[PDB]
């Protein structure tokens, strides 16, 4: 429509602008000492989580792939 | 002349009670402009009578209980009385003539239209008040029981439809594909179409009727609440934070959208579903045993999570108050954040209070997620159990295929229902707490008054009986041994320093300061006993900062009563001098004077307010240092047209310069919380070693 | 403008976790996929031809499959949820620092409950971001693979299904706009309710000292009845439209049925099969069905998303960054100042100059209606001069930093407006961390530690509210050491001493000299006893300067209004 | 179907005449008897044929 012609211009202009937005690499110690409101904007998803969910989604597809063959 | 009044009145003393018609006029005539069916109706229920408008014919009319009201459109009302037989003549009541007439047939048909109303003496004896929990909907679902009866009978009729249509799927596959099928495929096409489209007909109309009727509980709860809000102590509120009590009431909001939604409708469904267990165990109790044993692994994994759950949105709410108190100060409050530089230490504490609430909320989703999660694997696990089992009993026999998808299907149909409710886990639990802080709320004592009688108006006689006042528990004696006597239609002036305790004696007349020992009367009556509303409706208070309402000029001076004449109001205006300005302004009295009276400067508001409470006829007036805000030029019209406004009432100006109180009939002066002086001016003056002459000489 | 491109910068700089969420969420696909397969082998070759051991080792399988989905999906769930708080935190930061920014006019047109509504919008986006509505529509975005296995089994039924959706879509079109204009309507009672119930707790002192409760009863009974009926408004589309989505699918299940039958009959079709592609189906319905009854969230989101754009749209007062100019010496000058309340309203000031030296108390003096209460508020930029300038040591208030301006000035109303604070809070609120022997010595000059004496509590007595708890000549006192705890170059005293006795106001002014020493004050009272020790008297009339000088230098005079003035004030 | 709130809908949720009504009745009385009849009827009908 017309509509999402605008959210995608808008959208591709600030992709174009991407790797300026990202925040600097910081320690959980330094995290977790910041004013309030930025520990909660900057403080990213915690490893153990990722770690877990790869592990099953690597173990699903190892399973496929030693079955299929 | 208002009949409907007056016909309460006389009903009211034929019925054995006491109604003062000025209390009845101020409670249910908020308006003015007469009463009107439905306030005179509830004016009547106040009363602990029974009254009910029905339709009768005039020979019905000869088997109800006189006397009885008959209501006509235009305010002509009589009171109808001893209807004669062998006679046809009617005994009725003329509420214009003011006393009893004899008519006859043809009269009373042509006055009598076919609606009167009906009187009773039903006087609840009974005194107690009941702690506010969930025990409080039993008699709202005992009120609303035909609609919550109808929607049982809905839900029993629903639950029936859902265990009719695995029955077509299992038909089908144990007869249309195994022998074959074209005649009965057609039928059970048919039928399963009039059942699905009449189970989710039937489905909608339980939703609305529900709806409905829950959304009417809730307003009567919230009109509950409001009632006991505005009945609460002036020291609830002076010890509290308007956020406070603000969430604390949307907190109705919250129960309304729980009520009005699919969580009880939910809860039925799971307590209806045995009727599917009876075919469940029909199929094969060896399946069956599995679902009777998974219920409580339900039970108990809900039990666990949920006071973990309460106590994480305990502190969400906690949170939320908090947020709500620092929002409502800092918006109230923004000439002061903006006139200084004070807006990074307001964003500062905003972030802090944000990332708080932002980290209960995510705790809070943190447990829900995994209260849903846990659920999730008990029915995959039952549903695994249940394969296993049904792939055995298939193989060896005594269960079909059909059979075994039926049965899947009647278990998939017992287990949504728990799904649903987990998915509003956290609706139940918030609601678990809007209901202890509509309690917080709701179980502070009111204004207490143990005199139900109505008392008559009030003659300005007011007498402090060895009053003993202290701000605090245990603060410091502002008034040690007050004892005072004032008489009906008596001007009286105090005076005295800053801290001397005369500021405590206006919050002391009316009903906002308790006093330690001792007791204050009017008209010999205690205040410590009398109704609050009785005492404040007839004592007019002019104090130094006068905060208005966000409404127009006309509408804050008329206040206590919208329907009154806009001359009077001009009156009343011209009296406190401020008619002048308010002309001045392009709207004239229509103009709205913003919050808390922004629009308008100190001395403008403040001559509003003199105005505001010359308007009414109060018994008391009482000037608390209402003209120290005052400049020159508006202080002498103020004195001048004073020198009538004292004419009929007891007027009490407590004041810092004693030139105020110069034309008083007598003169008080405090010194430290006790009455050193009392006279007239120059029988004060006279002594120039007295604390009024040094006062005097002073200020002087 | 904030509509919904303020929300794509977010999505972006958090790219590489929502990614990873999108991939969780098609293994969650697959893994869902796994399990009607199964029950179709179970039914074809297991049933029919023999056999316990791949009963078995289908049994094994799927318990390892089931746990780990369960899993996957709660992590999935997790990491959204702490992906979108960032988002809605730094919403939540920034509407409130542009809130703090906007101008007076802004606030003094408007009710505080209507602000507060528009900020109680952001808790119920707080609520939908942090919630299970996105990842329902990433579930139905991700059902192409049901599709791509169901079209391997059957083209038909799967053609039925695929027939279906648009169904759900223009229902969802139909149904949708009426639902959003139903929530405005209820929106709008909803505010039209908190402004009442706001203003009516703010000012609970007033209607108790009057006697209206039945009138603001009467009026919270008429609101709470409209709210309570648009909310069942709601409600009664919301379900509508639930049973309308129930109607197709129901429709599409028994289609399904019939077709199916007639398949197995003619062959080409096993009975396993025709149950894996029933379930396939209900699982692609599932979330659809999942995000119906969430419709309110939708339209209540976009809402909420309308409303702090109308709160973020309006323009701010906000800042002056040039150069950060410097510090300010007590030089104040104005310059063919005139002044307007509204464009159509009477003029106040037509010709006004004046010049101020540094450390020179200036006493202004008038009647009512003069417009000399208007200078206060024209210093601090919060009045615009119809035509001139107004300079402070030499540079435009028009063109610098408003809050750098209104910190360096300190000014004391008639009556002021304090916190629900501590007393000690209120007097340091520009500076909380500040020592508390400045607070007490702040509080000596004003005269405050005495009646703070005899309070039990001491410093932390809380004030019950803007200035309840404490007298008129209290809170002036008060007000008087919060100005004086800072170090403002210039003082303004607006009938500062109005609602102070006798004694208070000579403790005050025996301190003046200690008040005034290295300042510029500005004394403007109705009285003309206070502006007796100035350096010099000045007399306003209509908006005009008529006289100035010292005192005597006017009260010598008869022939000036200022000796009139005297008279009569005497 | 989208028709705003009326007073006729605003009088039915008044707090006053909830108080004034006593054993109230639901806004669609016979609707839930007239459908299950009419379930009734048209299974009855479709079983003899
Ligand atoms: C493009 C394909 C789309 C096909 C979608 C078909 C959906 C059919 C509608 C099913 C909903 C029926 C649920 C009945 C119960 C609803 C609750 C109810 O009783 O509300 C009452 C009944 O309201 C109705 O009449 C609902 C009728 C739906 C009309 C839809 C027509 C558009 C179809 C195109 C409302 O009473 P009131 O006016 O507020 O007084």
């Amino acid at each position: 429509s017309e509509f999402l012609l605008r959210y995608k211009l808008v959208w591709s202009e600030t992709w174009k602008i991407r790797k300026q937005l990202d925040t600097p690499v910081r320690e959980k110690d330094e995290n977790e000492f910041l004013p309030a409101h930025l520990e909660l904007i900057e403080t990213p998803v915690s490893r153990r989580p990722r770690l877990v969910a790869y592990f099953i989604m690597g173990f699903l597809v190892i399973a496929v792939i030693l079955s299929v063959l | 002349i208002d009949y409907g009044l007056y016909a309460l009145e006389i009903l009211a003393q034929y019925h054995n009670v006491s109604v003062n018609p000025e209390e009845i006029k101020h409670r249910f005539d908020t308006d003015g402009t007469g009463l009107g069916l439905t306030s005179w109706l509830l004016a009547a229920k106040s009363l602990e009578l029974k009254v009910k408008q029905v339709k009768k014919t005039i020979d019905r009319l000869n088997f109800i209980s006189l006397p009885a009201l008959v209501w006509r459109e235009d305010g002509r009302h009589f009171i109808l009385t001893k209807v004669s037989k062998e006679a046809n003549r009617y005994l009725i009541f003329d509420l214009e003539q003011r006393n009893p007439r004899v008519l006859e047939q043809s009269e009373f048909e042509a006055l009598y239209q076919g609606h009167i109303i009906l009187i009773a003496s039903r006087s609840s004896v009974t005194g107690k008040l009941a702690k506010f929990d969930f025990t409080w909907f039993i008699p709202a679902i005992i009120k609303y029981r035909k609609i919550f009866i109808e929607t049982l009978v809905v839900s029993v009729f629903l639950q029936l439809f859902a265990l009719i249509t695995p029955l077509f799927f299992q038909v089908v596959m144990d007869k249309v594909l195994v022998h074959r099928g074209f005649s009965t495929l057609n039928v059970i096409t048919v039928a399963l179409s009039v059942v699905v489209v009449f189970e989710i007909i039937l489905s909608g109309l339980r939703t609305y009727i529900f709806a409905h009727s829950t959304s009417r509980i809730d307003v009567e709860l919230g009109a509950k609440l409001f009632r006991h809000l505005l009945a609460l102590p002036i020291s609830y509120f002076e010890s509290r934070r308007v956020g406070d009590t603000v969430a604390r009431v949307r907190e109705l909001d919250q129960i309304r959208n729980f009520l009005t939604g699919q969580a009880l409708t939910s809860v039925l469904d799971l307590l209806f579903s045995f009727i599917f267990f009876a075919v469940m165990w029909y199929y094969s109790p060896k399946l069956t045993l599995v679902i009777l044993f998974s219920l409580p692994c339900y039970a108990a994994w809900s039990v666990f999570i949920s006071p973990i759950l309460r106590r994480r949105l305990d502190d969400k709410f906690s949170r939320n108050a908090d947020n709500q108190s620092f929002l409502v100060e800092s918006v109230t409050a923004i000439n002061t954040i903006k006139a200084m530089a004070v807006s990074p230490q307001m964003t500062n504490i905003w972030d802090k209070q944000l990332a708080g609430y932002v980290a209960a909320g995510f705790k809070v989703t943190v447990l829900a997620t995994i209260g849903q999660q846990g659920i999730q694997l008990i029915q995959k696990t039952v549903m695994i159990i249940n394969l296993w089992l049904g792939a055995h009993l298939v193989i060896s026999g005594d269960l079909s295929i059909g059979q075994l998808i039926a049965f899947n299907m009647l278990a998939g149909q017992i287990v949504a229902p728990v799904i649903r409710l987990a998915q509003i886990w956290q609706d139940f639990q918030q609601v678990g707490i809007s209901v202890t802080r509509l309690g917080d709320v709701l179980n502070s004592p009111t204004e207490s008054y143990h005199g139900k009688l109505a008392l008559p108006e009030i003659n300005g006689n007011i007498t402090f009986r060895n009053i003993r006042f202290r701000y605090k528990p245990d603060s410091p004696v502002i008034l040690d041994n007050i004892n005072l006597s004032i008489k009906q239609g008596e001007v009286i002036g105090i005076v005295g320093r800053s801290g001397s305790g005369k500021s405590t004696l206006t919050k002391l007349i009316q009903r906002f300061y308790i006093p330690e020992n001792g007791q204050v009367l009017i008209d010999g009556h205690d205040l410590a006993l009398a109704d609050p509303n009785w005492l404040r409706r007839q004592v007019g208070v002019v104090l130094q900062d006068n905060v208005l309402l966000n409404r127009s000029i006309i509408d804050n001076i008329s206040l206590a009563n919208p329907g009154m004449s806009v001359e009077k109001v001009i009156y009343a205006a011209k009296l406190a001098g401020a008619h002048d300005f308010i002309s001045e302004l392009r709207e004239g009295y229509n103009t709205i004077v913003g919050e808390q009276g922004a629009g308008l400067s100190g001395g403008q508001r403040q001559r509003i307010a003199i105005a505001r409470a010359l308007v009414n006829n109060p018994k008391i007036l009482i000037f608390d240092e209402a003209t120290s805000a005052l400049d020159y030029e508006s202080e002498h019209i103020i004195m001048r047209n004073m020198h009538k406004i004292c004419k009929g009432r007891t007027v009490i100006i407590i004041a810092h310069r004693l030139s105020t109180v110069k034309n008083a009939d007598r003169i008080i002066v405090m010194e430290k919380g006790k009455i050193v002086e009392q006279g007239k001016h120059k029988e004060l003056l006279s002594e120039p070693e007295s604390l009024y002459s040094y006062l005097y000489q002073l200020q002087s």
